[PDB]
């Protein structure tokens, strides 16, 4: 059974389940997505932070 | 005839004679029915129903977009 798209509500279905859909995708992505995205963003300032520290044992008096 | 004399007292109220039928399909042309089909058929809303070996139907909006033409 299908119903023709000039008799439908088109836009308020896509809202109505805005909060359920949320959910879904968000939940799927943290773990595999997040939490190495987070490691690599501290990796990125460990790396800075020495790389000045060095800086200052060579040249610096 | 007896189901034509009740058919048509039910539905016009009267039974049409038979010349008077004749005589209004007489003065129908090709532009009537082209002003007539303007008004009701084209770009209009179809309905539509099925049974059997029907992986090749058509989709409902291609029946629905196939009451108008792009020529023209
Ligand atoms: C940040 C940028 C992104 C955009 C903004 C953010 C996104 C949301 C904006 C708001 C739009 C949605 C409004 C609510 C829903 C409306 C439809 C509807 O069904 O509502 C009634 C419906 C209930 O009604 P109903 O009684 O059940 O059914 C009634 C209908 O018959 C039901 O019938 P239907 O379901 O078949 O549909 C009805 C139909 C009929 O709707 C109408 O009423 C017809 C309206 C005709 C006009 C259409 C809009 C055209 C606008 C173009 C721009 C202007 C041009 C003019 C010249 C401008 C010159 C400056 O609806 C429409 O066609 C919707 C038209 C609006 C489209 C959105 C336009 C947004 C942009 C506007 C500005 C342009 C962009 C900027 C560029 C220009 C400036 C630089 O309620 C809902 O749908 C729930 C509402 C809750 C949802 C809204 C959530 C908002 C918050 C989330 C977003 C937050 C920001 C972004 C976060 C993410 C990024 C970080
Ligand atoms: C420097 C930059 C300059 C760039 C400028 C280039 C030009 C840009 C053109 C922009 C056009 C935008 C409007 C698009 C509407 C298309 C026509 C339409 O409504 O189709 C309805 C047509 C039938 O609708 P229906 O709902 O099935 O039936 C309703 C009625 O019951 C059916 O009632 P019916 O039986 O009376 O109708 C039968 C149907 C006949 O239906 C058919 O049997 C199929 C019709 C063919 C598909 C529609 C034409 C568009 C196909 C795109 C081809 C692009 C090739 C790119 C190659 C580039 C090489 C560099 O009638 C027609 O539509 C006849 C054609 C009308 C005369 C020609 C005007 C339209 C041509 C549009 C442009 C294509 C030529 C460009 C070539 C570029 C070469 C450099 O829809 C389809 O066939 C479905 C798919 C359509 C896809 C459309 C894609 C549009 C893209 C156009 C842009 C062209 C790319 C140019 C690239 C340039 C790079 C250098």
């Amino acid at each position: 059974q299908t119903i023709s798209p000039y008799q439908l509500k088109f836009i308020y279905p896509f809202w109505h389940t805005f909060f359920a859909r949320c959910w879904c995708k968000c939940s799927a992505y943290a773990w595999p997505w997040v939490w190495p995205g987070l490691i690599t963003f501290g990796l990125v300032k460990k790396m800075n932070h020495d790389v000045e520290e060095d800086i200052r044992d060579h040249y610096w008096y | 005839v007896a189901e034509d004399i009740g058919r048509q007292m039910l539905a016009y109220g009267r039974r049409m004679p038979l010349a008077e039928f004749l005589k209004r399909l007489e003065v129908i042309d090709a532009e009537e029915v082209k002003r007539v089909a303007w008004k009701y058929l084209h770009d209009a809303e179809v309905a539509v129903a099925g049974l059997g070996p029907l992986f090749g139907m058509p989709q409902l909006i291609n029946l629905r977009r196939a009451t108008f033409w792009l020529r023209y």
